[PDB]
RNA sequence: GUGAAGAGGGAAACAACCCAGACCGCCAGCUAAGGUCCCAAAGUCAUGGUUAAGUGGGAAACGAUGUGGGAAGGCCCAGAC
RNA sequence: CGAUGUCGGCUCAUCACAUCCUGGGGCUGAAGUAGGUCCCAAGGGUAUGGCUGUUCGCCAUUUAAAGUGGUACGCGAGCUG
RNA sequence: UGCUGAAAGCAUCUAAGCACGAAACUUGCCCCGAGAUGAGUUCUCCCUGACCCUUUAAGGGUCCUGAAGGAACGUUGAAGA
């Protein structure tokens, strides 16, 4: 089954009637517009392309512009891609709402993480840090040791060291959807999905079920 | 006077299609190569390539002697340092049989740019066709 | 070879068709089929089939003696039909047949059902007692096996599924 | 199962029996002759 | 005996091993060890066998109805196994 | 020997399998539970403290288990001393 | 672990044929990923002028033209050395 295109809007809690307060992630959803239909004979797979939100029209380019005029849909913010199962088809301009997740109840939420830039080794990989005192000269949070004595003059691929930690896609699996409120176009899933507040967010029906 | 050699802009070249339903791997193989290579033409230079194209269809359909269908291993490494993988005769047939053919070929060529350019003209193909039909290539039994 | 020098009449009401190495033998009881190995040679002698070596062939006696055995079990399969019995040693162990899904309930905490095959059909007359038949030998002796493979009878006891010829030899626990 | 490089019969009921390149000795009688060759 | 103080060809590479002792030049021929499917020069040569283990292409005591060949023996159409 | 920093700890590790746990089996002098032994299996996992410079070891209390080794007895242009 | 089954009138899981079988293997889950030079696929957008040259060819030059788009600059960011 197909995804849908949100954004994370930010986090509140639900309070049930039992005292039981559930941490949940709001996700606006407007209506996916689909934009083109890819098919075996075209192009070797089936799948559709959606595109949502708004967009500025001095900004929309003119390549961009055919695309979306050849569907003949209003431009989005975007074009997503969601691979289609078998038995499952959508026309070119057709809009999707948010009650397509109306009676799934978990849902992975695949979004771009938070930038945390030029990370060390003890945040990123969780590395001890050395002794802080006890006599250790400009040594406290240094990743140590890389490597062995000429056996293999060389460090091994996919040492664990320093670099750019976040601004990449991850996938939160099996979350627990709470609400699905179509008439102001929501999804409440239960806890912590990735990125900023005001990020796009991709809601797929959960396959480990 | 001086030996002839080759030059690679009057060098002609020609377009063959082998079937290879139930041959031998390595004595298809070395008749591929030596196509390839081009020691079959009299104007055979060491450093031109003057081999003929070469269509190899049926290539899952590729025979082997004895137990190495279940027993040949094809090892290879993948950088990392556990980064050894292994896959066998009929996993490889299973999975992507092209290379069997491609490997076999790889190894009998010579070692460089030429040889790489040698193995550019080698087109294998599981099925039983092929998109060549516009070089109007010639049948060559092995 | 001396299995394979000995032909197999064929009866009346057992047909037989030769195409290559496939033989096909109906008869009142089925159809069965059988590629034979490429270094046998089989020719029917209006009453019997013959069974040779073909020559250029390493194990010439060896396949064809295999495929004299087999299409004599084929022949007696779709005339007459095998029946393998099955008895069940145990308190609480008992079978029921629905259609051809023997239902067991083996001790386990879960049921045990399992779907026959096509040629075999089955009967409990007994809920501790299964006889099945059909034609194929192979195959009846192979459901019989996955049968017994749920229980293999106990040495102690002889508690679970077994044949009903074969003997259970037990021992004491000592101490 | 005892695994040996020396494999023999032990009994009457013995025999050796050569399963996929393996020599093997199994018994009708005891369970505790049979043998894998390794 | 070679190296040291000796190059060349082969043994993958490999001072001391095998063949063989470099005056110079040649886009000439024959050969040595070693080789002749391709990398990589030359037999997918011929005839007759063996092996099924990739043995070849690493190893022992010991173990085994693997298989080929040879010579002999004791039961046996009074009927063997 | 016109210099290859040699114990132990710390920090990063990585490979082998002669497997500690977990997984699959065979035999048991295997009633069950719990075990003994051998075979397959290296995917992941695989203590904290007291003493002592210690590795080790003993001891205390845990844990499914507290593996055996290689790596310049891994790792001082990474720390300690 | 078996089934059928000879070789070896029996027997035999194997030689022909068939079935089951583990945290290992390949998948299934997540991420990168066409510099995959074997450089792939789909969709959309843009440009539809005149002439000279000699060594005439994937040739060189003049004038007119300057598209889609991009870049630069600026305001900046839960993006960032
Ligand atoms: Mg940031
Ligand atoms: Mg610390
Ligand atoms: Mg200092
Ligand atoms: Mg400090
Ligand atoms: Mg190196
Ligand atoms: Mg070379
Ligand atoms: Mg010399
Ligand atoms: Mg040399
Ligand atoms: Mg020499
Ligand atoms: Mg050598
Ligand atoms: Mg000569
Ligand atoms: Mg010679
Ligand atoms: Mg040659
Ligand atoms: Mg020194
Ligand atoms: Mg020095
Ligand atoms: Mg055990
Ligand atoms: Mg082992
Ligand atoms: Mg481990
Ligand atoms: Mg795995
Ligand atoms: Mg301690
Ligand atoms: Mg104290
Ligand atoms: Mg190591
Ligand atoms: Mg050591
Ligand atoms: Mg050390
Ligand atoms: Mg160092
Ligand atoms: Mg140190
Ligand atoms: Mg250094
Ligand atoms: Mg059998
Ligand atoms: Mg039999
Ligand atoms: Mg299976
Ligand atoms: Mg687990
Ligand atoms: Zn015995």
């Amino acid at each position: 089954m197909i995804g849908l295109v949100g954004k994370k809007v930010g986090m509140t809690r639900i309070f049930t009637e039992d005292g039981v307060s559930i941490p949940v992630t709001v996700i606006e959803v407007e209506a996916n517009r689909v934009t083109q239909v890819k098919d075996l004979a075209n192009d070797g797979y089936r799948a559709i392309q959606v595109t949502t939100g708004a967009k500025k029209a001095n900004r929309v380019t003119k390549p961009e512009a055919g695309h979306f005029a050849k569907a003949g849909v209003e431009a989005g913010r975007g074009l997503w891609e969601f691979r289609l199962a078998e038995g499952e088809e959508f026309t070119v301009g057709q809009s999707i709402s948010v009650e397509l997740f109306a009676d799934v109840k978990k849902v992975d939420v695949t979004g771009t993480s938070k930038g945390k830039g030029f990370a060390g080794t003890v945040k990123r990989w969780n590395f001890r840090t050395q002794d802080a005192t006890h006599g250790n000269s400009l040594s406290h949070r240094v990743p140590g040791s890389i490597g062995q004595n000429q056996t293999p003059g060389k460090v091994f691929k996919g040492k664990k060291m320093a670099g750019q930690m976040g601004n990449e896609r991850v996938t939160v699996q099996s979350l627990d959807v709470v609400r699905v409120d179509a008439e102001r176009n929501l999804l409440l899933v239960k806890g912590a999905v990735p990125g900023a507040t005001g990020s796009d967010l991709i809601v797929k029906p959960a396959v480990k079920a | 006077m001086k030996t002839f050699t080759a030059k690679p802009e009057t060098v002609k070249r020609d377009w063959y299609v082998v079937d290879a339903t139930g041959k031998t791997l390595g004595r298809l193989a070395t008749e591929l190569a030596r196509r390839l290579r081009g020691k079959h033409k009299a104007e055979y230079t060491p450093h031109v390539d003057t081999g003929d194209y070469i269509i190899v269809l049926n290539a899952d359909k590729v025979a082997v002697t004895g137990n190495k269908r279940t027993d040949k291993v094809y090892y290879h490494h993948t950088g990392h340092i556990g980064g050894i993988k292994q896959a066998t005769f009929e996993e490889m047939i299973a999975r992507r049989p092209e290379r069997v053919i491609e490997i076999a070929v790889k190894g009998m060529l010579p070692k460089g740019p030429l040889g790489r350019a040698m193995f550019r003209k080698l087109k294998v193909y599981a099925g039983n066709e092929h998109n060549h039909a516009a070089q109007q290539p010639q049948v060559l039994d092995i | 070879s001396r299995v394979a020098k000995a032909p197999v009449v064929v009866p009346a009401g057992v047909d037989v068709k030769i195409n290559g190495q496939v033989i096909t033998i109906k008869g009142k009881n089925g159809e069965l089929t059988r590629t034979l190995n490429d270094a046998v040679e089989v020719k029917h002698a209006d009453n019997t089939l013959t069974f040779g070596p073909r020559d250029g062939y390493a194990d010439g006696w060896a396949q064809a003696g295999t495929a004299r055995a087999l299409l004599n079990s084929m022949v007696i399969g779709v005339t007459e039909g095998f029946t393998k019995k099955l008895q069940l040693v145990g308190v609480g162990y008992r079978a029921a047949v629905k259609g051809n899904v023997i239902n067991l309930s083996l001790g386990f905490s879960h049921p045990v059902d399992h779907q026959l095959p096509a040629g075999i059909t089955a009967e409990c007359p007994t809920q501790t007692e299964i006889v099945l038949k059909g034609a194929d030998k192979q195959v009846i002796g192979q459901v019989a096996a996955d049968l017994r493979a749920y229980r293999r009878p106990e040495p102690y006891k002889g508690k679970g599924v077994r044949y009903a010829d074969e003997v259970v030899r037990t021992k004491e626990a000592k101490k | 199962m005892k695994v040996r490089a020396s494999v023999k019969k032990l009994c009457r009921n013995c025999k050796i029996v050569k399963r996929d390149g393996v020599i093997r000795v199994i018994c009708s009688a005891e369970p505790k002759h049979k043998q894998r060759q390794g």
